[PDB]
């Protein structure tokens, strides 16, 4: 039992990031399009992981922070905070983010990614569309 | 069914990473029938599935005061395109001296039966020789889930 | 079997983390609090791993960087090179204010049945007090892939 999501949002808006399951995963614990979530099918621990990489599109501008965080749906299971780089002579154009760590899932468990941006120039800064991934796989 | 590979290469040079088997995972012989082919330096996947393959990388300033840029990795699948990316900054020389550089990344990925992993690295820096792969630190794991 | 382990240390004073077991994992490979050390209770090939995060607690100051290292003990020949090393870097307090540093790091491990882990902190930094472990923040966990 496993799964892999990809994020569809490329602006940082905060809210509730709405995902699509992962295409290089195509020969094949499911997501609900309208609440936003993916319910857990069968109860365990999984390695549950989760990454973003951000982009500067507006040349010179944008600086602040980024934040990702699990919620169980039915205090955070998993967070990540990247910081975006104010611009400079030092083309720092790109940021990445990384966190995994074993969960206990319980049967039917909902599963929410939420989006927190506390940044100056917002709109300079986007999410690299197809690196915001979700997955997680069972070890019970 | 699992694999681990440490890479030889210290100097920022552009291309394919040379590896060598985990020594720490000498023990375990029969990992699965993931070998490493040394000629193309890519590791050649045996039994097909969903695995969790990782990679890992860490650089060191050596010449104190020069070097800034970034370091890109690519984990490359052929046949098939560049299956994991991490690109990381080695910040400018300055008073309040941040000397070293860290990469993580890692997700599932659907590997066929053999099929070649092989990993790219790429330098777009300034004094380049003054930032340095620190030996034993660049890995490349892997571990079927199916 | 795997486990997940939570650090209680706050302060950044070099030497041993002292651990708990993960309070989230309450539905349930041992901690000796004598020495300090995780105790492998059976013989494999695991996906190990830990993080840490830190917390600027006095505005202002705190430039250095925090390091996290697991060794095996007793220490077996080689060259005592840890088996796991985060290296955190602490921002300086300046306009762009960050007050948490993050780091995360996982390699496949063939630990030994009775094998004991210990996790050491090491502080390069200037004005430490400044700087401490965000409460349960700090984790190692591990679970088996044979």
């Amino acid at each position: 039992m496993f799964a892999q999501l990809v994020a569809q949002n490329v602006l940082l808006i905060d809210g509730p990031l709405s995902w699509y399951s992962d295409p290089g995963l195509a020969g094949v614990l499911s997501y609900k399009e309208d609440t936003k979530e993916l319910v857990v099918a069968k109860a365990g621990v999984y390695y549950v992981f989760f990454q973003l990489e951000l982009r500067r599109v507006v040349a010179g501008e944008g600086s602040g922070s980024v934040s990702l965080a699990l919620h169980l749906q039915p205090a955070a299971a998993l967070a990540l905070t990247v910081d975006l780089p104010p611009a400079s002579s030092e083309a720092r154009n790109s940021a990445f983010g990384f966190q995994g760590r074993l969960l206990h899932l319980s049967a039917g468990q909902r599963l929410g990614v939420h989006l927190h941006t506390e940044a100056r120039a917002r709109h300079a800064w986007q999410l690299t569309q197809g690196a915001t991934v979700l997955g997680l796989f069972r070890v019970t | 069914m699992f694999a681990q590979l440490v890479a030889q290469n210290v100097l920022l040079i552009d291309g394919p990473l040379s590896w060598y088997s985990d020594p720490g995972l000498a023990g375990v012989s029969l990992t699965g029938g993931l070998s490493y082919k040394e000629d193309t330096k890519e590791l050649v996947v045996a039994k097909a599935g969903v695995y969790y393959v990782f990679f890992q990388l860490e650089l060191r300033r050596v010449v104190a005061g020069e070097g800034s840029g970034s370091v890109s990795l690519a984990l490359h699948l052929q046949p098939l395109a560049a299956a994991l990316a991490l690109t990381v900054d080695l910040p400018p020389a300055s008073s309040e001296a941040r000397n070293s550089a860290f990469g993580f990344q890692g997700r599932l990925l659907h590997l066929s039966a053999g099929q070649r992993l092989g990993v790219h690295l790429h330098t777009e820096a300034r004094a380049r020789h003054a930032w340095q792969l620190t030996q034993g630190a660049t890995v490349l794991g892997l571990f079927r889930v199916t």
